RNA sequence: GCUCGUAUCAGUUUUAUGAGGUAAAGCGAAUGAUUAGAGGUUCCGGGGUCGAAAUGACCUUGACCUAUUCUCAAACUUUAAAUAUGUAAGAAGUCCUUGUUACUUAAUUGAACGUGGACAUUUGAAUGAAGAGCUUUUAGUGGGCCAUUUUUGGUAAGCAG
RNA sequence: GAGAACAGAAAUCUCCAGUAGAACAAAAGGGUAAAAGCCCCCUUGAUUUUGAUUUUCAGUGUGAAUACAAACCAUGAAAGU
RNA sequence: GGUUGCGGCCAUAUCUACCAGAAAGCACCGUUUCCCGUCCGAUCAACUGUAGUUAAGCUGGUAAGAGCCUGACCGAGUAGUGUAGUGGGUGACCAUACGCGAAACUCAGGUGCUGCAAUCU
């Protein structure tokens, strides 16, 4: 008979770590999550209450509720031909903030700084990001760097 | 270089192990208590083996731990009974030692016909200041190599005190 | 030994090649390299295989072993 | 060699936290004490940490952050004699005095000194710092004993009672104070008052003077030198209490010296690291002498 | 007379015909499932805010 | 059909940030399997020669460390890809007034919501958008099969999955 | 591993080493070391009310349940649980 | 700079051996009247810091140390892998084209940093 339990096929996924077993460091309990914060889900195998499902393992959501030792996270899950909004009551041990959102907020603050600078003098700030442009022309010297000619090597057993 | 490294008796454990329980066990606990001046602790069985006629949780043995001058005097009685002849093989590699005697009346206990004859083994655990360091709750530690006891040091100490020699083998 | 390996090839399935290894015997060192180490002292024979001297480790342990390399 | 730990064992060994392997903190209770209700987002959780060594009593008020725990107020038995208890700087009465000192110190620091005056007519009755109507709530701190064994009549609970009487709202029960009976679930106010004001020490001094002059002269030497007796010790305990209630401001010292000279002396007497070139020279000399036969 | 048991063939195509478009988001999401203590407090605070705003712009 | 004009978008990429234990690799790293020595074997075991005395001697099994050594693992693993995969790239946003609260704080401390103000043709990556979005109702279908890759059982099958 | 008269390969006692190689009702996989293991003390939160949520799912039901709320309790010095 | 209390990251912090430690800051103790707990003031509890050692817990330093971290145009653009062909080959498998890209090995370096408070020739 087939087996599809709550923690089915979660052996290595919920495997704790290598040389990171045991108690958890208290930074995780010290972190503060407010409503609207984007957070990453990585289940902790040593904590068994508030554990997320293996589907939500590795997903990212928005905090919508805060409780004593937990946080309500909203995840859009693809069910068939649409995403449904699932609400999870996860614990702070399993939950973790989003460096991507932190970086975006830092970029927003910087962007505002450059716009203020432009309003100060207007030096064509170009707020937006640009992709990797093709490299322009350059002149490379040969003094001290005379080209060393290479040739394909003959085959040898090397055993 | 020996401020506090001098040996001192940590404790003496008085142990008897009776093959069965019941009247023998309680009377032997009674004589051990009367000899030691304090109530002893009963030790159960750890598993079951048919040859010894024992089963799990049977109260196989009784033992006591005595420390201080009473331990020292009980040791003096033990060496007197044992003729102060001990063995290098008898001495352990961790610095502690011990030996077993029979007919506890030899120690100087008034013979009660009820209790009868009961042998017992004395084990002396020995160290220097620092036992608190090794077994205190806060900041557990281990004593150093120089501060650790050893067999040669303890045979030298045991000879020098009481002038009781040990046979070479 | 080439002919014996040819006969073993006959016994075996598939396609097999016979290669004259450039390493010294069953070691993993080329013959000049083993020769130089053995004229030197980083190589010392065990019963079947060979023991090698390490630039890292306990110097006194190497010296109680590998005496020829240091005193040669 | 039998005493040879395997490379695989040393590789797979997972060391505990540094304080755990130093045997200083219990991270179980530390988590239970530091973990804050997430609905109270950045509200600090304040611990009254009490620590006892012979010759020293440490009482601190600490909140916890990501970069480390930060100290709010601190009181020390080593500066207690400035307030007026010279001897017995690590007893139950000294713990009570230090708790009173830290409570008054933090109340003065944070502005809750006038309100929540504590208890001035101290008798030993078990009571908590109730909130005053139409006013601020009392400063709430939770006791932190670390690895110290919780038991009846302990100096940790002496400091607890000292802070509670000083005015800090410390949630606690009276079944651990000296004077609480196991058989009869009622605390003895007279016995607790005696323990607060050094009644057990006074009793010991009187009985030693009555029975054994030898020990009473070998020790209690400071009391004999400063002419202190059973009633005078209670008097000086009360005077220290009132002085603490008067000036808990924690006047500091100029250290009579300078950190620069402290560092210079410690550095010159300390040992120095060995450079990589020096290590290479050392192994070269070792191969030259031990291995190369000079 | 055995038959095919299960397959995921054609399923992604059928989904993507008129499928995986994102769900529509709203300002002021539903306050259901949040802490009822916070709900009571937010109700009272909103009532007070509306009263104060009307007083400010009578 | 309805509400709406260059839309709250995307089977795509980029930047930033997560998750994975498969391929590979590894076993002088854990577990399990496995070849061969050599060194020291004296805490029980086997026979031979010193041959009437024990830890007075040697060869073996090896109560057992290496310089070790040859091979492996779908239900082993420190490490660990590629392809896939979750988010974010703002106006429902960013900064001063804390205005309300019966929540919370030792505390006009925080939490949530908000009033006043500042931000234009780089409103905060690329590409595209053939009009976004939304509702009702109903047909047929609910025997599938076949490539290339991954892959299971089987000797294999125009076999079965 | 060493040591203690019966006592020896296995009875009880004592040191030393011991990253878990033990145990946690069961099958396997995770998880746990001042514990989630062993022992000791108290205890009934295995209580009431009806909501929200996850998992198979049609986002229907059954089975388990993750987080709360309003009470009443247990335990602990307390944080909390 | 030393030390203590509370810690953050949790071995660059662990483990083996040895050497050093002025002054401050746990010590064997004097102790068991009281609180308390054990067969045993060994653990725990309590009162004196007084006659007294750097014992050595602790810290620091040293090992061609084990381990553990950090790198490399060392291994190696190799194993593997996405995409393509009416490519090779009986096949097993292999090469090429557009991309991504390991681990083990081999060298080299390092052997705790740091926050709050208090204190120290």
């Amino acid at each position: 008979g087939k087996s599809h339990g709550y923690r089915s096929r979660t052996r290595y996924m919920f495997q704790r770590d290598f040389r990171k077993h045991g108690a958890v460091h208290l930074s995780t309990y010290l972190k503060v999550y407010k409503v609207g914060d984007i957070v990453d889900i990585k289940a902790n195998g040593s904590i068994q209450k508030g554990m997320p499902h293996k589907f939500y393992q590795g997903k990212t959501g928005v905090v919508y509720n805060v409780t004593k030792s937990s946080v309500g996270v909203i995840i859009n899950k693809m069910v068939g031909n649409r995403y449904l909004e699932k609400r999870l009551n996860l614990r702070v041990e399993h939950i973790k903030h989003s460096k991507c959102r932190q970086e975006f907020l830092e970029r927003v603050k910087a962007n505002a700084a450059k716009r203020a600078e432009a309003k100060a003098q207007g030096v064509a700030v170009q707020l937006k990001r640009q992709p990797a442009q093709p490299r322009e022309s350059r002149i490379v010297s040969t003094e001290g760097n005379v080209p060393q000619t290479l040739a394909p090597v003959p085959y040898e057993t090397f055993i | 270089q020996n401020p506090m490294r001098d040996l001192k008796i940590e404790k003496l454990v008085l142990n008897i192990s009776v093959g069965e329980s019941g009247d023998r066990l309680t009377r032997a606990s009674k004589v051990l208590e009367q000899l030691s001046g304090q109530t002893p602790v009963q030790s159960k069985a750890r598993y079951t083996v048919r040859t010894f006629g024992i089963r799990r949780n049977e109260k196989i043995a009784v033992h006591v731990t005595v420390r201080g001058p009473k331990a020292e005097e009980i040791l003096e009685r033990g060496l007197k009974v044992k003729e102060y002849q001990l063995r290098d093989r008898n001495f352990s590699a961790t610095g502690n030692f011990g030996f077993g005697i029979d007919e506890h009346i030899d120690l100087g206990i008034k013979y009660d016909p009820s209790i009868g004859i009961f042998g017992m083994d004395f084990y002396v655990v020995m160290n220097r200041p620092g036992a608190r360091v090794t077994r205190r709750k806060r900041c557990k530690g281990t004593v150093g190599n120089s501060h650790k006891t050893t067999k040669e040091d303890t045979v030298s100490w045991f000879k020098q005190k009481y002038d009781a020699d040990v046979l070479d083998k | 030994v080439v002919e014996g390996l040819r006969r073993a090839r006959y016994k075996f399935p598939g396609q097999q090649k016979i290669i004259l290894s450039k390493k010294w015997g069953f070691t993993n060192l080329d013959r000049p390299e083993y020769l130089k180490k053995r004229e030197a002292g980083e190589v010392k024979d065990d019963g079947a295989f060979v023991k090698f001297l390490s630039k890292k480790g306990s110097l006194e342990n190497n010296i109680r072993e590998f005496p020829e390399y240091f005193a040669a | 060699q039998k005493d040879a730990k395997s490379s695989a064992y040393s590789s797979r060994f997972q060391t505990p936290f540094r304080r755990r392997r130093e045997g200083k903190t219990d991270y179980y209770q530390r988590k239970r004490l530091v973990t804050q209700h997430k609905a109270k987002y950045n509200t600090p959780k304040y611990r009254l940490v009490v620590r006892f060594t012979n010759k020293d009593i440490i009482c601190q008020i600490i909140s916890s952050t990501i970069t480390g725990d930060v100290v709010l107020a601190a009181a020390y038995s080593h500066e207690l004699p400035r307030y007026g208890i010279t001897h017995g700087l690590t007893n139950w009465a000294a713990a009570y005095a230090t708790g009173l000192l830290i409570a008054r110190r933090t109340l003065q620091k944070l502005g809750l000194d006038e309100t929540y005056k504590g208890v001035e007519e101290v008798e030993g009755e078990y009571e908590l710092t109730e909130a005053v109507e139409d006013g601020p709530r009392p400063f709430k701190v939770f006791l932190d004993i670390g690895l110290q064994r919780t038991t009846t009549g302990a100096r940790v609970f002496g400091a607890l009672k000292g802070a509670s009487d000083g005015g800090l709202y410390v949630p606690h029960s009276e079944n651990r104070f000296p004077g609480w009976d196991f058989e009869t679930e009622e605390i003895d106010p007279e016995l607790l008052r005696s323990y607060i004001f050094g009644g057990h020490v006074s009793q010991y001094m009187e009985e030693l003077a009555d029975d054994d002059e030898e020990r009473f002269s070998e020790l209690f030497k400071g009391y004999l030198a400063d002419d202190i007796d059973a009633d005078s010790l209670e008097d000086i305990y009360t005077s220290a209490h009132e002085a603490i209630r008067a000036d808990p401001a924690f006047k500091p010292t100029e250290k009579k010296f300078t950190k620069e000279q402290y560092a210079a002396e410690s550095k010159k007497y300390r040992q120095t690291k060995l450079s990589k070139e020096e290590r290479a020279a050392r192994v070269a000399a070792k191969i030259a002498a031990l291995a190369g036969q000079q | 007379a055995k038959s095919k048991n299960h397959t995921a063939h054609n399923q992604t195509r059928k989904a993507h015909r008129n499928g995986i478009k994102k769900p529509k988001t709203y300002k002021y999401p539903s306050l259901k499932g949040v802490d009822p203590k916070f709900r009571r407090n937010h109700k009272h605070a909103l009532h007070g805010t509306a009263k104060a705003l009307a007083a400010a712009k009578k």
